[PDB]
């Protein structure tokens, strides 16, 4: 089988499916829609000539005399064996294609074995002899106009995907658009859809590492397609709402715990400009106490001994007497 | 796959099922073993 | 039926960028290689891909591969790229595998100027008719470009019989020059009265005479 | 997209984050009937007329910033928690920052790891004031006066 | 570091056969495959076949099967194309050509080559014939002082001057292809006028293959 | 969307087996630390 490796690609996917002459186009790996929106970092190519009986051994799992000796697919292929009726183009009729019936083993997956050596089912140790238990492994396609269902010509491509392997230049369009950093977007930085803020990463790579897979199985690691810097992936600010009531009956008025985020990071971790403009008093407050699981912000301190009576985290505690967020007696 | 995968998840419900009623009993011997360890630590041992 | 197809030659200015290409019908379908060789050594390659390049080997050379063409591209032109270039395309070729090699770019640099050939014909001395045999030498070893036709006429007879050339090979200033050789019996030599050895170079000629004592 | 796929199921998640939620609240109330017994806070006395029993090491230190004892000293500095908080991965974390952690992607976990109620230099002063209940007091001190 | 070793020079008789060898170290040669590949003077490179050595399946060119014996040893890890029936286009170089671990077979690693001569020529001792300046256009008019030798067949002659002892205008064209078979050099000086009557000249050839060695003092 | 409505499906049984697991660990930390209660109640402010 050929084999063919493709670089670099900005156009689109979508002559892949979408068209009647592709019959067959079972995708074990990834959907069809993905095709349309993603990146990946190596296309492979390999091309051959199969009869219409045979097209369901070209799958994960499955055997036969093509699956075992001519072409092996892993359980785990990512991308699309595609099959489509070739019937008027290589039936004349024609002999030339051949195919391996005999071999001592099957292959392995995505391995190619070019030989003419005589297979060893005899006795004696015959050379070079095409007659009686000397068995010439390769057998010819007797195709014919008058073939029947299951024996006409049928022409294959293999598309598979690579992860980890080449700095990643093969991948569909979207909106023209340029890089900014040091605020928080949809990056789309080699065209995975994924919200994050990048730095410039210390890490020292190879040029075959190109993504990363971390304990969660998720990207952490990114290479820029132009300039060849390394960045790492995390998500944007995290932050909690924990909410401080009394009874509904007594007073409307409340305050919030953070829990654990530091009081100049907390109007930033929060999408206050898209917030509640009631909730933006209670997230930049004047009597602002930061203890050990954060910030208390919609009430006031004071420094004398009460008694608990609303239990709150890091040895704060609340009481109506406005609502003041002091530092619990014992 | 689909068939086998299907087994799979109705055998695995089946012996969730199993280890979960199990991992309850193992609490509920559990804390009969804690009252057997109590009982017999004030019963036999000593008086209650 | 598939075989490779390259110019024979291309020459380009020092600094400059240099356009060498191995393009055939549904090449684009395929890989191609490209690989240097240097006069004498052992061939490197520098090109491992349609685009990508190996270690040691900059990013001065560079490539691409769409449609009917695949042109390697040279950029910043120094005196070290004077070598041979060929294309490698791997084909299954009716199902008999072939590696195809391509016919071969010589790419040369410019710069140098040319300079008139001059001539040093030498008799047959006394101690080789001492062991009874005779040889006019003709060494031209002082212009750079091409190469030159020597020939030689004895007594209004143009002698071709006996006529030995060396190939003109690269010196020590990187400069050619040209050897040839005739061989004579020493009774011939006392026979005929004159005898010319004459280089044309670019139209122009140079011709010299010996007298046999 | 997943959370509406989620909220399909309806009252899972509200049971299991409230499941959660009275697990913590649980390990609060395990906290107070624990340590926060008694509302009589006997403060830490000077060293003196003890009868001998060495108690250095289970009283606060005075030097160290914090009120953990030499014997909490060993005890929460061989216990390794593998950076499990809230501040550590995502407070500072609105870009790259200190990768390759002791564990990671909790950013796509969300382990909300809330700091105890009372925290330990007030567990501290709990089992301080504890302390100086049984130094000087009976067990006349958790009844009431 | 990937190094390929080849064997010394071949001279051969048409009709003989070659045993080339191509020994290869640091590295575990029996995963990784070797092709041969040939370079006439004046010729592109030449694909002859590959091999695969732990498994012993070899691939030819379509005109070379049958003639070409590519064969291997892991005992000593050598590998031999032992080509048979030799003819007189078959005069060439021969580099031993390693493709890649990777797909698509990129040749990554060669060898520097052995040189088979095919000729029927027999084996001679050299020939010495000096030239001497003695009189005007030999001397005077811009010309030299030299040393011709020839009826010599392999190519290995060292020639060093004056009890080897001089270095200075020294130049040594390679040997022209005489049509008998038997080869050819020129050596020649520039030296002063002054010193040709002082200073005494002899030309030393050596030739190990025949074993004769013919050197004199050359004077006017 | 049928197709991912069932693969993360597949993906959502992970925490309820989590949080049934924490919940047997925390009725047998809520034993162990109503153990603890009565340990500071019965040794520390009293004596058992």
């Amino acid at each position: 089988w050929n084999r063919k490796r493709i670089s670099n690609c900005v156009a689109d996917y979508s002559v892949l499916y979408n068209s009647a002459s592709f019959s067959t186009f079972k995708c074990y790996g990834v959907s069809p829609t993905k095709l349309n929106d993603l990146c990946f970092t190596n296309v492979y190519a390999d091309s051959f000539v199969i009869r219409g009986d045979e097209v369901r051994q070209i799958a994960p799992g499955q055997t036969g005399k093509i699956a075992d000796y001519n072409y092996k697919l892993p359980d785990d292929f990512t991308g699309c064996v595609i099959a489509w009726n070739s019937n008027n183009l290589d039936s004349k009729g024609n002999y030339n294609y051949l195919y391996r019936l005999f071999r001592k083993s099957n292959l392995k997956p995505f391995e190619r074995d070019i030989s003419t050596e005589i297979y060893q089912a005899g006795s004696t140790p015959c050379n070079g002899v095409e007659g009686f238990n000397c068995y010439f492994p390769l057998q010819s396609y007797g195709f014919q106009p008058t073939n029947g269902v299951g024996y006409q010509p049928y022409r294959v491509v293999v598309l598979s995907f690579e992860l980890l392997h080449a700095p990643a230049t093969v991948c569909g369009p979207k909106k023209s658009t340029n890089l900014v950093k040091n605020k928080c977007v949809n990056f789309n930085f080699n065209g995975l859809t994924g919200t994050g803020v990048l730095t410039e990463s210390n890490k020292k790579f190879l040029p075959f590492q190109q993504f990363g897979r971390d304990i969660a199985d998720t990207t952490d690691a990114v290479r820029d397609p132009q300039t060849l810097e390394i960045l790492d992936i995390t998500p944007c600010s995290f932050g909690g709402v924990s909410v401080i009531t009394p009874g509904t009956n007594t007073s409307n008025q409340v305050a919030v715990l953070y829990q654990g985020v530091n009081c100049t990071e907390v109007p930033v971790a929060i999408h206050a400009d898209q917030l509640t403009p009631t909730w933006r008093v209670y997230s930049t407050g004047s009597n602002v106490f930061q203890t050990r699981a954060g910030c208390l912000i919609g009430a006031e301190h004071v420094n004398n001994s009460y008694e608990c009576d609303i239990p709150i985290g890091a040895g704060i505690c609340a009481s109506y007497q406005s609502i003041i967020a002091y530092t619990m007696s014992l | 796959e689909v068939q086998i995968d299907r087994l799979i998840t109705g055998r695995l419900q089946s012996l969730q099922t199993y280890v979960t009623q199990q991992l309850i009993r193992a609490a509920e011997i559990r804390a009969s073993a804690n009252l057997a360890a109590t009982k017999m630590s004030e019963c036999v041992l000593g008086q209650s | 039926s598939y075989v490779l197809t390259q110019p024979p030659s291309v020459a380009v200015a020092p600094g400059q960028t240099a356009r060498i290409r191995c393009g055939e019908n549904d090449i684009g379908s395929k890989n191609v290689h490209w690989y240097q060789q240097k006069s004498g050594q052992a061939p490197v390659l520098v090109v491992y891909d349609d685009s990508d390049r190996p270690s040691g080997i900059p990013e001065r050379f560079s490539g691409s591969n769409s449609g009917n063409t695949a042109t390697l591209t040279i950029s910043r032109v120094e005196a070290g790229d004077e070598a041979d270039y060929y294309c490698q395309v791997w084909d299954s070729t009716g199902d008999h595998p072939d590696v195809v090699f391509g016919g071969g770019t010589k790419l040369t640099v410019l710069g140098q100027p040319k300079a008139a050939p001059s001539v040093t014909l030498f008799p047959p001395s006394s101690e080789e008719l001492q062991a009874n045999k005779a040889t006019l030498v003709c060494l031209i070893s002082d212009f750079y470009p091409g190469a030159v036709t020597v020939a030689w006429k004895a007594d209004s007879s143009p002698v071709k019989a006996g006529v030995e050339t060396t190939t003109p090979s690269k010196q020590s200033n990187n400069k050619y020059a040209a050897s040839s050789y005739l061989s004579l019996t020493p009774e011939q030599w006392k026979s005929h009265r004159s005898y010319s050895c004459q280089v044309t170079h670019e139209g122009s000629t140079v011709e010299k005479t010996v007298a046999p004592t | 997209e997943c959370s509406n796929l989620l909220l399909q199921y309806g009252s899972f998640c509200t049971q299991l984050n409230r499941a959660l939620t009275g697990i913590a609240v649980e390990q609060d109330k395990n906290t107070q009937e624990v340590f926060a017994q008694v509302k009589q806070i006997y403060k830490t006395p000077p060293i003196k007329d003890f009868g001998g029993f060495n108690f250095s090491q289970i009283l606060p230190d005075p030097s160290k910033p914090s009120k953990r004892s030499p014997i909490e000293d060993l005890l929460f500095n061989k216990v390794t928690l593998a950076d499990a908080g809230f501040i550590k991965q995502y407070g500072d974390c609105l870009g790259d920052i200190a990768a390759r952690d002791l564990i990671c992607a909790q950013k796509f976990n969300g382990l909300t790891v809330l700091p105890p109620l009372l925290t330990d230099e007030m567990i501290a002063q709990y089992t301080s004031a504890l302390l100086a209940g049984t130094i000087c007091s009976g067990w006349t001190f958790g009844a009431g006066p | 570091q990937v190094q390929l070793v080849q064997s010394g020079a071949e001279v051969k008789k048409p009709g003989a056969s070659v045993k080339v060898s191509c020994k290869a170290s640091g590295y575990t040669f029996s995963s990784y495959d070797i092709n041969w590949v040939r370079q006439a003077p004046g010729q592109g490179l030449e694909w002859m076949g590959w091999m695969s050595p732990n498994s012993g399946n070899t691939g030819y060119a379509q005109k070379f099967q049958g003639r070409v014996t590519m064969t291997r040893s892991t005992s000593m890890s050598t590998a031999y194309m032992e080509l048979s029936s030799l003819r007189s286009e078959d005069t060439a170089v021969y580099f031993c050509a390693r493709m890649s671990s990777s797909l698509t077979n990129y040749l990554d690693y060669w060898g520097q080559g052995t040189l088979v001569t095919v000729s029927s020529a027999s084996t001679k001792g050299p020939s010495v014939f000096p030239l001497a300046p003695s009189s005007k256009s030999t001397s005077g008019g811009t010309a030299a002082l030299g040393c011709l030798v020839k009826d010599y067949f392999p190519e290995p002659v060292t020639v060093s001057w004056n009890s080897g002892a001089l270095t200075s205008g020294v130049h040594t064209f390679p040997a022209v292809l005489q049509s008998s078979g038997l080869y050819s050099l020129s050596s020649v000086v520039t030296v002063p006028s002054s010193s040709l009557g002082t200073q005494t000249y002899i030309c030393n050839v050596n030739h190990k293959p025949s074993n004769t060695k013919v050197d004199k003092k050359v004077e006017p």
